[PDB]
RNA sequence: CCUACUUCACAAAGCGCCUUCCCCCGUAAAUGAUAUCAUCUCAACUUAGUAUUAUACCCACACCCACCCAAGAACAGGGUU
């Protein structure tokens, strides 16, 4: 279909290669991020009204990974869609004159210089962090006369309130 | 005439008054559910299991439906089911189990 | 009758589905009505363990109807646990976001707070307009009489009754209205 | 605008008007008159 | 009645004047003795909002009131009906009386908040955020306190603040 | 005397017109006739009663039992008429007394069935702080009785 | 055209076989309103 | 304790189910539980909220009745209200006196 | 209740003075009378 | 307490407010209003 | 987030780099009755006037001894073609 104003097309799944530098022709240098897609195809197409009746989906899936260590119900899958399996699916909410067939492959030079992405990832796991690295919190003085608490998030709540509110900022996995 | 209450539902009520004037009689015939305010019993007849070829092939097919749940989606559809929530499904301690009746008493 | 137990005992406490209508109704006549047959406090058969409720499919619930200016008086306040969370949101904002939220919260209100609560609301099906799933209409039983008596706009009022109506002055002939 | 708990004109080109459910004293010769009920 | 018609033919503007058909009261009206239309016909305290059939016959073709010195009512009928027809315009009555306006109506406002007994005007109320405490409730005004004194069937009197 | 329609013009409820009152007398005199020829041929099967007994209202049949929580100095096996019968109905009709059926047209009969005490009941007072503690143990006599028949007769 | 006898049920067939059940019990005069046995002596 | 004072709230429990089982069975019949309970004492039939739910459970042919006669009763108290007897004064009126 | 019953004249309480109350209870089947009851 | 005289108006006994609530002033009602009738 | 710089070095960091999107109402104005002028309207009504009936994330029911991991206190999770 032709493209209108107001539509939406799929996205695809990279895999984060690095960091480099980059410079413009009036001498100003952006580090820039390399994204490769590896095998990235469109796996299955649901109806606009078959998930919310808001939005037509698509389903993207990444690089492929080894048939051994699937679920058999992924295996069947990907057996019916004559594809190998994928390590991530990722799911793109379309207008319906923009869906693929299923089974498709997405190239790169899908998005074209001169165009403004959202890169969406899971975050560097830091595991159960301290106050102070997880939400910035300054500590206590150092020797000054401190008896082991120089990394403490200090009080918590007030006396009135008698408990701790739910969105207390406190130690735990980052 | 007059009625103290609509005669069409579960009675004719006629209330009379003895000529000595101490006992009140009433008269209260049910009333039967009309022909024409019925509608007829279906018959569904369904047979799709024959194929050509063989007849205790749909006897061994009758016996195809199975299927198995975990907790979480077989007390939804038993609540779905059944219009209640989910905290009917769950089990019971030993305490609770032990200290329930096994038989109570049987009136009628 | 004679009835043997397992039948007369299954038609005693059945369940009966009812089919009540908004469309300018009161949701507070609604749901007190509503309250009534999910409690089951209309059967002489009621108690509060025999858990003889009812079904109550309420449609057209977005066209109900407000008495005064409660649609700009009436607040709906609730409290996300955090700090900040406090939300207050008119009786208007409320219908305009969800269509059933106002006959739900009113119901909800009414109904006896101890842990039945929860089942007899599951007993509860609210529709916003005219469409019902096939199911539940193959269901219904026995619509219940709307509580209000809708006031009879003046453009359907069928003229033998503006003949009967009398005219109460005679205006001047020389007026411009 | 002045808040007032009485409002009287203090002109004769002062007038009373019933706004936004309150009573508003609105002049245009002298907007110095403005008064608005508290 | 009277009405005014304009006629622009030729640069001349003719502005005439003319008479048309009025209806006159009934027959035989029951208490003849009565000063207001109200009091003559015995409808004291008898009419509500919802009477759209009497109320109409007070009101201008554009959903205004007429004055007393017009209609014949008393001072406290005049307000009766003054408040009962506020009320109707607002609970959607009265239809065909809707304000004269040459394009305006198209782009159409928030949809149809059903409402009726309507006292304040609409877009001049603020929320009740608080309620106050249970010896003093922010109430909520249904109705209007000029209809206290109409006929009541009901063995408890009407809840005007509820 | 002369009202146009509104809305409070006239009561919302139905305007009632009850009967007339000697052809109304000619129809409970012809509705009481047919009530006890269906009496005299027998048109009644398994009837029952309401009976005020001991201080108490009791919806009786025939067969069944009633515990009432007293003695009655009466032996085991002794046959009693329950009078104060101010219901009796059968299948299609019902009298009623005002407040009690006449003697010659309800019989109900009861006999003594068991004559027994309860189980005993506990009877605490407490009272925090006060040293105020106390205990009793009664056991109410009690009799049983086992309604043999109700009959009626046509003299309505 | 007549109504004889009705029955409840969970299903169809139930309720109809129930509504027999109520048929025959009517016919044979073995009913809960029947006369109660007449116990006593000649 | 408890199970002393246990007793005054049982009667009262029971009775209050006696009345909100009437209620269901007289709104049933189109009545209130005021008015069906006035006017049974306005017609000398004495029947206590026990038998009336007795009634009401078991007996719906002889509480259809007991309701009539309510609703009778309440038209001929409304008609006296009315026109203060003058003739009749009402048949299921008429007291039966005693001495 | 009833206050109907006092202006006819019957004891508000319909638990004293009047048949109900005072009549026996029960007696024999044979006819005689029962003894009298205590209240 | 409260002195028998105080500035804050010294809200009285339930029974007191009864006795005030029952023993108000009823002004005369005719039967049919003076400017109804001619 | 780690390509430069810096503490450092198969990492983690800042002193370094990258990204960051809707209103909110108090008044100011048309037509116009009660009160045939006029009147912004707790009159019916027309505007500035409503961001929301928001979109972004995330949403695969059972290979799993064992090994590795940018995943992790344990458990869990990702990979093993
Ligand atoms: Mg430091
Ligand atoms: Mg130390
Ligand atoms: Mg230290
Ligand atoms: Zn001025
Ligand atoms: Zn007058």
């Amino acid at each position: 279909h032709p493209w209108e104003p107001g539509s939406f097309r799929v996205g695809l799944i990279a895999l984060k290669l690095g960091m480099m530098p980059l410079w413009t022709k009036d001498g100003q240098k952006h580090v820039v991020t390399l994204l490769q897609v590896q095998d990235c195809h469109v796996l299955k197409y649901t109806s606009k009204e078959n998930c919310n009746g808001k939005m037509a989906t698509l389903s993207v899936g990444g690089k492929t990974v080894s048939r051994f260590r699937k679920a058999t119900s992924i295996l069947e899958f990907y057996r019916e869609l004559g594809l190998p399996p994928k390590q991530t699916v990722k799911i793109f909410n379309i207008t319906d004159n923009a869906a693929i067939k299923p089974g498709t492959p997405l190239y790169a030079a899908h998005f074209r210089p001169g165009q403004y992405v959202d890169v969406t990832a899971k975050t560097i796991g830091k595991g159960f962090q301290g106050v102070m690295k997880r939400w910035g919190f300054k500590g206590q003085p150092a020797t000054h006369g401190q008896t082991k608490t120089h990394r403490r998030p200090g009080a918590v709540a007030t006396g009135d309130i008698g408990r701790v509110w739910p969105g207390t900022k406190m130690p735990g996995k980052m | 005439t007059y009625s103290p209450l609509p005669d069409d539902y579960n009675c004719n009520v006629e209330l009379a008054l003895t000529s000595d004037g101490r006992t009140i009689v009433c008269y209260h015939p049910s009333v039967d559910i009309p022909y024409e305010h019925t509608k007829p019993i279906p018959r569904p007849d369904p047979v799709h299991n024959n194929e050509e070829t063989h007849d205790q092939v749909l006897k061994t097919r009758l016996e195809e439906k199975v299927e198995h749940l975990e907790e979480g989606p077989m007390i939804e559809q038993l609540s779905k089911m059944f219009f209640t929530t989910k905290h009917r499904w769950y089990p019971h301690g030993r305490y609770h189990r032990c200290r329930k009746n096994l038989n109570p008493p049987k009136d009628r | 009758s004679s009835f043997s137990r397992a039948p007369q005992q299954w038609a005693t406490f059945a369940r009966i589905w009812y089919l009540l209508d908004g469309k300018m109704q009161p949701p507070g006549k609604l749901a007190a009505m509503a309250s009534i047959r999910l409690q089951g406090l209309h059967k002489p058969v009621y108690h509060a363990l025999s858990d003889c409720g009812d079904h109550v499919v309420i449609m057209n619930t977005r066209h109900i109807a407000f008495s005064g200016n409660k649609w700009e008086q009436k607040v709906y306040s609730s409290h996300t646990g955090y700090p900040g969370g406090f939300r207050q949101v008119t009786a208007a904002q409320l219908h305009l976001r969800d269509p059933v939220a106002i006959v739900k919260l009113a119901i909800y209100g009414m109904l006896p707070k101890n842990l039945h609560r929860r089942t007899m609301m599951e007993r509860l099906h609210l529709f916003p307009d005219e469409y019902i799933p096939e199911d539940i209409l193959k269901n219904l039983v026995e619509e219940l009489p709307q509580p209000r008596k809708i006031p009879k706009r003046l453009d359907e009022y069928t003229q033998e009754e503006i003949d009967a109506f009398p005219r109460l002055w005679t205006p001047p002939e020389d007026y411009r209205l | 605008f002045k808040n007032k708990t009485v409002l009287k004109k203090r002109c004769k080109d002062c007038y009373l008007v019933k706004r936004r459910g309150r009573w508003y004293v609105y002049c245009k010769t002298h907007p110095r008159h403005k008064q608005r009920q508290m | 009645f009277r009405e005014v018609v304009e006629t622009q033919e030729g640069k001349t503007t003719i502005i005439e004047g003319r008479i048309t058909a009025t209806p006159k009261e009934s027959p035989n009206p029951p208490n003849p003795s009565g000063q207001c239309p109200i009091c003559r016909w015995n409808l004291k305290h008898k009419y509500n909002y919802d009477d759209v059939l009497l109320l109409s016959q007070f009101i201008r073709p554009h959903g205004g009131m007429l004055p007393r010195k017009i209609t014949g009512l008393c001072q406290e009928e005049h307000r009766k009906i003054e408040e009962c027809v506020k009320m109707a315009h607002r609970a959607g009555l009265l239809p065909n009386h809707r304000p004269r306006l040459p394009e305006g109506v198209v782009p159409k406002s928030k949809p149809q908040l059903n409402r009726y007994l309507t006292r304040w005007a609409p877009g001049s109320v603020k929320p009740i955020y608080k309620k106050g405490p249970r010896w003093n409730r922010v109430r909520m005004p249904v109705g209007s306190p000029l209809l206290r004194d109409n006929v009541c069937y009901s063995r408890t009197p009407w809840k005007l603040y509820h | 005397g002369y009202v146009p329609k509104t809305s409070l013009s006239s009561p919302p409820w139905p305007e009632v017109v009850l009967p007339d009152p000697v052809e109304e007398t000619r129809h409970h005199a012809e509705v009481v006739k047919k009530v006890n020829e269906m009496i005299v041929t027998g048109q009644y099967g398994r009837l029952f009663a309401v009976v005020h007994f001991a201080s108490r209202q009791w919806k009786v049949t025939s067969e069944d039992l009633i515990l009432i929580g007293n003695e009655l100095d009466l032996a085991c096996g002794e046959r009693i008429r329950l009078e104060k019968v101010l219901l009796v109905g059968a299948d299609n009709f019902t009298l009623l007394g005002k407040p009690l059926l006449g003697k010659d047209l309800v019989r109900v009969e009861a006999t003594v069935i068991e004559k027994t005490e309860s189980w005993p009941r506990i009877i605490m007072r407490f009272r925090k702080r006060k040293n105020f503690k106390k205990k009793r143990i009664v056991t109410t006599p009690q009799t049983v009785l086992r309604i043999n028949s109700i009959e009626i007769a046509p003299c309505l | 055209k007549k109504l004889i006898a009705e029955g409840p049920g969970e299903t169809v067939l139930v309720a109809e076989e129930e509504a027999a059940r109520v048929a025959l019990r009517k016919l044979y005069g073995f009913t809960e309103n029947r006369r109660p046995w007449n116990y006593s002596k000649p | 304790v408890k199970c002393t004072k246990a007793r005054y709230l049982k009667k009262k429990n029971m009775r209050t189910l006696w009345i909100n089982r009437i209620t269901a069975a007289s709104q049933e019949h189109g009545l209130k539980y005021p008015a069906l309970i006035g006017n049974l004492v306005k017609c000398q039939v004495e029947l206590n909220r026990k038998v009336l739910a007795d009634l009401a459970i078991y007996e719906p042919k002889t509480f259809k009745s007991l309701a009539a006669l309510a609703s009778r009763r309440r038209h001929e108290g409304f008609a006296a209200a009315l026109g203060d007897g003058k003739e009749p004064e009402g048949i299921f009126s008429r007291v039966v006196q005693y001495h | 209740g009833g206050q109907w019953r006092l202006q006819q004249g019957l004891a508000a309480n319909p638990s004293g003075y009047g048949p109900l109350t005072e009549l026996p209870d029960w007696s024999y089947a044979d006819g005689r009378p029962a003894p009298p009851m205590k209240g | 307490g409260s002195k028998a005289v105080t500035r804050h108006r010294r809200v009285m006994h339930f029974q007191r407010q009864k006795l005030m609530a029952v023993t108000e002033y009823i002004p005369p009602k005719p039967a049919i209003h003076p400017s109804c009738l001619p």
